[PDB]
């Protein structure tokens, strides 16, 4: 009970982000720079068609999977990463390095007809502004190629330990997210044990 | 000694560190505590070889000396010297080396330096 | 090679149908996962212990039976 | 069966926790648990009181995962028999008792990177099975007797040999794991009472 | 065209053969709720 209600946290903080982050009506801009090819014009079109119904699919998914298939995604990790700061107790990870803040976690979805997750370990990329407010992309961490929105077929989210998201559909385009996290603060430290180590 | 005071510092810092990732037990029980007082007590619970497997000799005091994760001399090894020969003189020229004087090669056995 | 740069100034528009935000389930704390989550971790752990309990139980017969043999050998 | 040698010996010089208990879990709880055998293993656990959320720090502990059969491997000596069956790795989780062991606390055991819980109502069996051994063992002796008997190695264990054989009958031997989780019935500290009573 | 820069990797079989995305699973939450009741 405790980890379904802590992933159901996780997955509203995270829905109800991109929930107002795309509630105005929006025209998305491909925050990462990537040269399309002059024949690809109606791949990109396609993919203007499928945006609705990839992001209802999405939804859909990240909410029924159970959790012990979660808890290693990135998600909880910078869900945990989030609660260390707050809980007013040294919390340190099992095998994995500190986030370092900036860094922003990924976990990618397949894009075609069935939505399952492909990425067995998360993704560490880092973003960083570059011209005219196109954030560059470049990983350290990890080794997967098609980075994000590099290659069709992988919708890429990732939440940075600040909690604050990014969606890249294929071919760069996406939009920036923030998240606020609504959980009760006198069982922070139980989940904290129960996800770190506390020395 | 020479070596015993030269190396200090290393001895000190080896002696505490080296016993490290051994498990100690709890506190040593009052039983450890080897008696004394019993050797030179005329009178005193006494027993004569040959009845010693489970007699009614149940009333000697018992004694355990537990040494488990205390300092070893191997713990506390910090320095080694083995006896080349005999020289007269030591210069220094040339990458800086030291040329010997009259060196004569008599090679002896290694020594150990714990204490 | 000659291919289209990239540039902020690209976007795409997808048609979006306006009723896409009070999607029912959406937003609300989800009930129905947790609760049958609940309900079938509860169902199997009883089944667990039953059979554990049944498998001591399994002797209780025997035992009141062997216990009064002397009282045919003490007549 | 090192494994729990040596977490005995860990618990009782140190005290990082107040009793033990001895566990062998089997291939296909691992299989169904999400976890691999046969992969790098470093094993933890932590006591969760509950009700509260209270978390006692993780403690490491010894884990040896046999391969073949691992229930004969308790019961066989090596020269004489090789075992058969299923095999899980040894493990012995830490507890938190003395005075009336509280039910429904769990045992929480960690393995590379899924969790296993272990309530301690389903841990603690009240009555042993400490019967069935010397059935288990004049056998054991029977085989030693009637390997010395015919392999013909050297003078001292041909007395001895000799010696089982004029203490009780050379008719056959075999061991058999497997057969122990059936045919027993719970060993009670009364029985013997019972025969003497009535002799 | 320049800079040693990343290109959108396009579906390599025309477009028209790469499905619209979807989910089934029949598997509904709130029935189960009731079955188990």
């Amino acid at each position: 009970v405790l980890l379904e209600r802590f992933r159901n946290a996780c997955v509203r903080a995270l829905l109800a982000g991109v929930r107002e982050s795309v509630r105005r009506e929006p025209r998305m801009r491909q925050i990462i720079e990537f040269a399309i090819r002059p024949r690809d014009r109606e791949a990109v079109l396609d993919v203007a068609g499928r945006a609705p119904a990839l992001l209802d699919a999405f939804a859909r998914r990240l909410e029924h999977t159970p959790a012990r298939e979660m808890v290693d995604s990135g998600l909880m990790t910078a869900a945990a990463a989030h609660l260390a700061a707050r809980a007013t107790a040294g919390y340190v990870t099992f095998e994995s390095g500190p986030l370092l803040g900036g860094v922003f976690l990924f976990d990618y979805y397949s894009a075609g007809g069935e939505v399952i997750r492909v990425t067995r370990a998360p993704l560490a990329v880092a973003v960083e502004p570059a011209t005219r407010g196109q954030f560059a992309c470049r990983f350290r961490g990890a080794s997967h190629r098609c980075l994000p929105g590099e290659s069709y077929a992988y919708l890429c989210v990732g939440v940075s330990r600040d909690l604050r998201a990014l969606v890249v559909l294929p071919g760069g385009f996406g939009f920036f997210a923030t998240l606020r996290l609504e959980w009760p603060a006198a069982l922070v430290d139980p989940v904290l044990e129960r996800l770190c180590r506390r020395v | 000694d020479a070596l015993s005071f030269l190396l200090a510092g290393t001895r000190v810092d080896n002696a505490i560190h080296g016993t490290d990732e051994a498990d100690a037990p709890a506190a040593p029980a009052a039983a450890a505590a080897f008696p004394a007082y019993l050797f030179n007590d005329p009178r005193s619970a006494r027993c004569p070889t040959g009845r010693l497997n489970t007699p009614a000799a149940e009333a000697l005091p018992v004694w355990a000396p537990d040494m488990r994760g205390r300092a070893t001399r191997n713990s506390c090894m910090y320095a080694a010297y083995v006896r080349l020969g005999t020289v007269e003189r030591v210069v220094r020229r040339a990458l800086p080396l030291a040329h010997m004087e009259r060196f004569t090669w008599d090679v002896g056995a290694w020594e150990e330096c714990f204490f | 090679a000659a291919a289209i740069p990239g540039s902020a100034r690209h976007f795409i528009a997808p048609p979006f149908p306006v009723g896409f935000w009070a999607r029912p389930g959406f937003g609300e704390g989800l009930d129905a996962r947790l609760a049958l989550a609940h309900a079938n971790a509860r169902r199997r752990a009883a089944a667990a212990a039953l059979d554990n309990a049944m498998a001591a139980g399994a002797r209780l017969e025997a035992e009141v039976d062997e216990q009064l043999r002397p009282l045919e050998r003490q007549v | 069966m090192d494994a729990h040698i040596a977490n005995e010996t860990k618990q009782q010089m140190t005290r990082f926790a107040p009793a033990l208990v001895h566990v062998i879990v089997p291939d296909p709880l691992l299989a169904r648990a999400g976890v691999d055998p046969l992969a790098p293993f470093a094993a933890h656990a932590q006591t969760r009181y509950h009700g509260s959320g209270v978390c006692e720090p993780w403690v490491s502990v010894f884990a040896g995962h046999v391969q073949t059969g691992a229930v004969e491997s308790v019961l066989t000596l090596p020269p004489l028999q090789r075992p058969r069956g299923p095999g899980g790795l040894f493990v012995s989780l830490p507890l938190a008792l003395g005075a009336h062991f509280d039910g429904f606390t769990t045992a929480a055991l960690r393995v590379g990177a899924r969790e296993l819980v272990f309530t301690y109502d389903e841990l603690l069996p009240a009555r042993t099975r400490y019967n069935v051994d010397g059935e288990r063992l004049e056998r054991l002796c029977r085989q030693f007797a009637n390997y010395a008997r015919a392999r013909r190695v050297a003078p001292a264990v041909a007395a001895a040999g000799g010696h089982i054989d004029a203490l009780l009958p050379p008719a056959a031997a075999t061991i058999d794991g497997e057969a122990q989780l059936t045919r027993g019935g719970f060993d009670d500290p009364a029985a013997p009472h019972a025969r003497d009573a009535d002799r």
